């Protein structure tokens, strides 16, 4: 079995979490004992991918929990499915993080990393064929993004031949009001560039407003905006758990992906928010898009699509050749053939039929921009930046993070400009 | 006659075994040069990950002199 | 005596290598248990059929091939399959990570650790062998495994069995069935490699197979097993030489004397017919002027090109069913006259036939009608070079700006050995050039 090792690091990185093994346990027909209920041999044919199987028939979602506080974890404990994860796979420290990239990255999360890989290596060692492993946190609190980001460094030391596979959840305005998210995103995104195969931007700018214009929310919770993360985060991993042709794993998936290893940051959409055709028009629809860029604003690089419930492929293969097309100006053309398309069976919860959508576009630079807008109004007038130094940070660590995230969007701008003739 | 029908016989064994030794040759060419670049590689990422943790050491001995240094 | 050695690679090899063996089986009347009532010399023999299969003591009529993939789950299908008794554990080899469409990790990362012990089991089929003739290996131009594993074990069959001849049917990829984006590199890699270890070369074009399911099978989306049955139908033409005898069999070394004028111009376009549905040919019965007038309609070739637009160095017209040469005369004779073949000026225009008389089969609940007669034509076109053009030119969009090299220089390969494949592909295309230009 080719088994992927997920850990979810901090609040936002644990209720994501939390929410992702509920979703998918429901499509395995894993109930919260562990025990599986379900009706179709597909449920299981991959089931080892996520899960461990224990004695009993029991299934163990192959799962980390970290964070520098009790409190996210003793909920998620008492959730839904709290009894199914493996209890010496919860690692929380006491002192917090306190939003503070430096703290979780440098200290306070430096003092629990070594508990964290104890937990790793014993998931790790006793896989069959390790794909790697999928991070889930935020990017503008402190345990996620910092500690966050040094887990996968460390973890890389450990197994750099695996794949580092995040879904990183960008800071907004419109959902947190915490001032220094802009210092901990760019500092977050710094290591990310470097350090990940692929990375799902979950923007929550995108899920704000598409829970607030599309539907209808005038007050969205973060259980709204995580119904749309969850049902994202079940439809780009369904080619993983499932039998396919197409990104079957980690690795195939980042071979498509992935052109240069800097551009690695997807942007993740899903349909509905009806026919084949109304389905894929509103899958490359910007409104549909959980990272808040418009793809017509740039160009992509690659993509791929995953249809799920009872459809015609015939009609998919049809409507998926009459979107690029007609599109063809928005889809580079030193790149063949660079939209790839998957069906499955099963459809999610509640659908007769979904399509989940990532994107690897130019026009997420829009994302970046933005974050970096925010960065450097608040560096310019050094602002907060004590909590950081404090920590023993230097500004000049600031500085090559500013830096560095302005050259990736450069580099998304070059190959969004680059020509075939 | 004789002769030349001998020299026709040892060229195509000459030949045969020139095809297999070279390309028993480039093919452990290949694979050792193959070999040594993916270490490379791997040794590369590895010394920028320990540069890492280098600057690591240097930013809690940041705050240690901060700390004791000032208080 | 003459025996032939089947190595199915990656997942297409291998699935096409299921299609084959239980197509072999149906044509010789072996059982899913390797049984074979007719056989009445038990334990060994050299009929014709035992080029591909050899005998146990207890009746087993065992295939001569083995299976190799980097990843054990298309493998595993066939251990615990219909044809399961067929086939030895020791024939059926995997690993346990494949080489994500990543020609270096077939080739070198991943490859290397299984090479050794794919050629020792290789070589226990090959010392059961009295005169083998060579290897037939089968594998996809796209990926990681069918292209990076495929050459790697060429380059170590030219040094373990020297010139003993191998032969490859190439799956070349086609977009409505792909599953990567560097299958151009992957494909060019393959060519670049295997070009000076392979005899003679037959591609298959995932799209001409997927058109021709989908126009005259009335198949609304191809599946692989519809595209590898129609596939095993155009091995089993080229081998049924091999495998049956008759008067009027000619061996398949017979027409590759004819259908290889230089070591590198040996990619023979196949061309069969019929393929037809059973509601079909229900009515009719078709001919042999017709299905020798079918072979040069292009849309029955298994590789997209124009012969119309290219020049002709060799024509081979395999026949099998009920076919004799008087009907086989009299066909060719009506399409020289309206059809204007032309070759190039320094090779005979004649074309080579045989004839098997052994009727073709189908595999129960497949979409192929039953048809009492089948042909598959061999030519040796200069238009075969379009395909290679068309590879080269997605090779070189991406190459230009680099794209996906990262993951191949990450596995230890260098960049020098993307433009080497590449030349060697340009040079290749002006091998094609060449060989069309009239003498002096
Ligand atoms: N005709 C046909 N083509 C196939 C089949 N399976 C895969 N392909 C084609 O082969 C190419 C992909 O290569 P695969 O054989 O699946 O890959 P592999 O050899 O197993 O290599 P890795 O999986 O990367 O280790 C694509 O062009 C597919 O369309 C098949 O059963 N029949
Ligand atoms: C989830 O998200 C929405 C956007 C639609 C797509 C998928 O299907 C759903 O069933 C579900 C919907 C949820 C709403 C229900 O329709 C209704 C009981 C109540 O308004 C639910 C609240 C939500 C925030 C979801 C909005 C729908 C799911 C991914
Ligand atoms: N979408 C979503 N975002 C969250 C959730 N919880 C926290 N966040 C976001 O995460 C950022 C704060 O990071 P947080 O996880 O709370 O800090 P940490 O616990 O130290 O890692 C803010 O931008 C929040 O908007 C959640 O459940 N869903
Ligand atoms: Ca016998
Ligand atoms: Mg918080
Ligand atoms: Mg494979």
């Amino acid at each position: 079995m080719r088994e992927i090792v997920h850990i979810q690091a901090g609040q936002c990185g644990n209720q994501i979490g939390a929410k992702f093994w509920e979703v998918i346990s429901d499509e395995h027909g894993i109930d919260p004992t562990g025990s599986y209920h379900g009706d179709s041999d597909l449920q299981l044919e991959r089931i080892n991918v996520y899960y461990n199987e224990a004695t009993g028939n029991k299934y163990v979602p192959r799962a980390i929990l970290v964070d520098l506080e009790p409190g996210t974890m003793d909920s998620v404990r008492s959730g839904p499915f709290g009894q199914i994860f493996r209890p010496d796979n919860f690692v929380f420290g006491q002192s917090g993080a306190g939003n503070n990239w430096a703290k979780g990255h440098y200290t306070e999360g430096a003092e629990l990393v070594d508990s964290v890989l104890d937990v790793v290596r014993k998931e790790s060692e006793s896989c069959d064929c390790l794909q790697g492993f999928q991070l889930t946190h935020s990017l503008g609190g402190g345990t996620g993004s910092g500690m966050g980001t040094l887990l996968i460094s460390k973890i890389r030391e450990e197994y750099p031949d695996r794949i580092m596979n995040t879904f990183s959840v960008m800071p907004s305005p419109k959902v947190s009001d915490t001032v220094v998210e802009p210092y901990n995103a760019t500092l977050s995104v710094h290591q990310l560039v470097e350090n990940t195969d692929e990375t799902y931007c979950i923007d929550n700018e995108a899920l704000y407003d598409i829970c607030f214009r599309t539907l209808k929310l005038t007050t969205p919770t973060y259980g709204d905006l995580n119904h749309l993360v969850s049902a994202t985060m079940s439809g780009v991993t369904t080619c993983l758990r499932f039998p396919g042709q197409l990104n079957a794993d980690l690795r195939k998936l980042a071979v498509n992906m992935v052109p240069f290893p800097r551009l690695h940051f997807f942007m993740p959409g899903f349909a509905p928010l009806l026919t084949v055709p109304e389905l894929t028009q509103q899958m490359f629809d910007s409104k549909n898009m959980m990272a808040a860029c418009d793809p017509r604003h740039g160009r992509y690089l690659t993509v791929a699509a995953i249809f799920r419930g009872r459809m015609s492929m015939k009609e998919v293969d049809e409507q998926m050749l009459n979107v690029q097309n007609k599109n063809s100006s928005y889809f580079v053309e030193w790149i063949p053939n660079n939209v790839k398309t998957a069906v499955c069976d099963i459809p999610p919860r509640g659908l007769k039929m979904s399509a989940t959508f990532i994107g690897n576009s130019t026009a997420i630079q829009e994302l970046f921009k933005r974050i970096s807008e925010q960065f450097t109004a608040m560096f310019r007038r050094k602002a907060f930046l004590h909590w950081y130094t404090g920590e023993g940070m230097d500004e000049m660590e600031f500085t090559e993070a500013e830096s560095n995230m302005n050259d990736l969007v450069s580099e998304y701008q070059q190959y969004q400009d680059a020509t075939a003739d | 006659k004789r002769e030349h029908e001998r020299e026709v016989i040892q060229k195509a064994i000459e030949e045969n075994n020139n095809f297999i030794k070279m390309a028993k040759e480039k093919l452990a060419q290949k694979m050792e040069s193959n070999k040594e670049n993916r270490e490379a590689h791997l040794a590369a990422m590895l010394e920028r990950l320990q540069e890492k943790d280098k600057h690591a050491e240097e930013v809690r001995k940041n705050k240690e002199l901060k700390e004791e240094a000032s208080r | 005596m003459r025996e032939c050695i089947s190595i199915h690679v990656g997942q297409a090899g291998v699935q096409i290598g299921n299609a084959c063996w239980e197509l072999y089986c149906l044509e010789h009347g072996i059982q899913p248990d390797g049984q074979m009532p007719s056989d009445k010399t038990i334990g060994g023999g050299d009929d014709s059929f035992n080029t591909f299969f050899s005998e146990t003591g207890a009746g087993k009529h065992v295939p001569r091939a083995v299976f190799v993939d980097l990843e054990p789950t298309v493998i595993d299908e066939v251990r615990t399959g219909t044809y399961r008794q067929l086939f030895h554990p020791e024939q059926l080899i995997t690993g346990k990570e494949d080489a994500a469409n990543n020609y270096a990790r077939g080739h070198y990362t991943i490859g290397k650790e299984i090479i050794d012990l794919v050629l020792d089991r290789i070589r226990k089929l090959a010392d059961q062998c009295t005169g083998l003739q060579g290897f037939l290996v089968f594998h996809s131009f796209g990926g990681g495994t069918g292209s990076g594993f495929t050459s790697l074990l060429m380059e170590r069959l030219s040094v373990d069995y020297g010139k003993k001849s191998k032969l490859e049917f190439s799956i070349y990829p086609a977009p409505q069935v792909s599953t990567a984006v560097v299958e151009p590199y992957n494909s060019i890699l393959t060519t670049h490699t295997t070009l000076e270890h392979s005899d003679c070369a037959f591609m298959v074009d995932n799209e001409a197979i997927y058109d021709i399911c989908r126009r005259n099978l009335d198949i609304e989306r191809p599946t692989y097993t519809n595209l590898n049955r129609l596939i095993s139908q155009i091995v089993s033409s080229i081998t049924a030489s091999l495998r049956f005898d008759g008067a009027l069999n000619v061996d398949l070394t017979e027409f590759q004397t004819n259908l290889v004028p230089y070591p590198r111009i040996h990619f023979p376009l196949a061309t069969y017919a019929p393929v037809i549905s059973a509601e079909k040919a229900y009515h009719e019965q078709l001919s042999v002027a017709e299905i020798t007038n079918a072979c040069f309609e292009p849309a029955n070739q298994m590789v997209k090109c124009d012969p119309r637009h290219g020049k002709y160095m060799a024509c081979c017209l395999l026949y099998r069913g009920d076919v004799v040469p008087k009907d086989v005369n009299a066909a060719i004779a009506t399409i020289k006259t309206k059809r204007s073949i032309q070759f190039v000026d320094w090779c005979p225009t004649g074309f080579k036939v045989g004839i098997n008389y052994q009727p073709p089969t189908v595999v129960p609940g497949g979409d192929l009608a039953k048809v009492q007669r089948a042909v598959c034509m061999l030519s040796n076109t200069t238009a075969i070079a379009e395909a290679w053009a068309r590879l080269d030119h997605k090779f070189d969009l991406m190459y230009a700006k680099r794209a996906f090299v990262h993951w191949y220089v990450g596995e230890g390969m260098e960049e020098g050995e993307f433009s080497e494949a590449r030349e060697d592909m340009a040079a290749l295309e002006k091998d094609y050039e060449e060989v069309g230009v009239d003498s002096v």
